[PDB]
């Protein structure tokens, strides 16, 4: 019909990326208030019913292969997949605490040719960072 | 407030 | 208007 | 087949080129808003309703204040990018 | 205040970096998709339903056909980028 | 609360930009069916309500100015708005019969604050074009 | 098919 199936042993697995702190040379400053981000966004996808797991401070290559073996895992009893990211960014591009890394590569592991098992099966992202350094002064 |  | 599941 | 890219969906907290704010005592605007969203509704509306009310909560409800003026009484709108086929409810 | 880019919603064909097909005597996989699907319920679904319809008509439908082998049995899935803060209704 | 006004006069304006010829120097092909894209469009919007017009094989200039007018006209009786465009195009680029010019620099004349009658009313853009030179095979 |  209209709606994706949700009739699967469990909704789904729920990653959350929490980077609070950054190495020196990134120009990058401490994220004071992402802990109580992380905090209610964890309760909250606990309460939808999704298996959440909480990482902190990563670096890029740490992003990179925790989501090519989350792709990697047998997704065959889910219903979709969802991944929050809390840091610095640019326009494209998230912060590790190591540096900058393309959005598009981490979100590519889940492509269907990539990860058979979440083909047909909705995959989230959900993402608290900057895209650039324009103002929205706002109107009326 | 800050950035992100 | 009416939005269903 | 299918496209290898369909079925994806990015929920940006901003546009574009833009900032994004956070509050060191309360947490960014755009997931205060998406917690508050799901808690009341995350159970009984589709992912697009859900997104669209948090749209619109960030853009109405928030507005910064900072010593820099150049930081001062700005605003947010997220960025909602769908590449979904189907309608996606969290329930039965 | 309301943020100068709120309420806009971009309709893409497809996704950023690929391309976009189109038939010379049946017109692009995109457009024909989403006349058939508001011709039918433009006036009784919200834009993202259409929309959402449209990616699944445009992912499922169709699959390309050409001479190079480079260019043989291709798929598409549009993008939609939506910044709208309210359901839209073409209708009362 | 949850919907967009649509207790107006009009529905909208609807801008349709039909490009199927090419200036030799920019090397870009007929675009054979577009025709049919167009006048499929034109009977869709308008049984939704719209006043559309089709302008064909445009320049980047005229596209912008086109563009430009349409966010200096008065709205105030009109739910929305809508712009259709039918091109050849890049990664946030589309093309004019002479050239590429930014979607970007298109659509931001109906910024909130360039545009006081549009307002709090959704501005509509549809885009059929390329954004790349990927190709998706598909899968299973 | 041609593309665009």
């Amino acid at each position: 019909t209209y709606q994706y199936n949700m009739n699967f042993e469990k909704l789904g697995k729920c990653i959350i990326i929490n980077n609070k702190n950054f190495d020196k040379v990134t120009g990058m400053g401490v994220r004071n208030g992402t802990d109580k981000d992380a905090e209610a966004l964890f309760k909250c996808f606990r309460s939808l019913g999704f298996d959440v797991i909480v990482y902190n401070d990563c670096s890029c290559a740490k992003m990179q292969d925790l989501l090519k073996k989350a792709s990697e895992e047998d997704h065959t009893n889910a219903a979709c997949f969802a991944c929050i990211l809390l840091s610095h960014g640019e326009e494209n591009v998230i912060y590790g605490k190591d540096g900058v890394t393309p959005i598009k590569d981490l979100t590519a592991h889940f492509r269907g040719d990539r990860c058979k098992t979440l083909l047909e099966k909705p995959k989230l992202f959900f993402i608290q960072a900057c895209r650039g350094t324009e103002l929205d002064d706002g109107i009326q | 407030i800050e950035p992100x | 208007q009416g939005h269903g599941e | 087949k299918i496209p290898v890219e369909a079925d994806f969906l990015f929920a940006y907290s901003t546009v574009p080129g833009y900032y994004s704010w956070r509050s060191p005592g309360r947490g960014s605007w755009f997931v205060q808003a998406l917690c508050s969203i799901l808690e009341e509704h995350g159970k009984d509306l589709e992912i697009m309703q859900i997104l669209t009310r948090v749209n619109d909560r960030v853009a109405r409800h928030f507005e910064s204040q900072s010593d820099d003026p150049h930081f001062h009484e700005k605003k947010q709108i997220p960025c909602v990018v769908s590449m979904l086929t189907k309608e996606l409810y969290f329930s039965q």
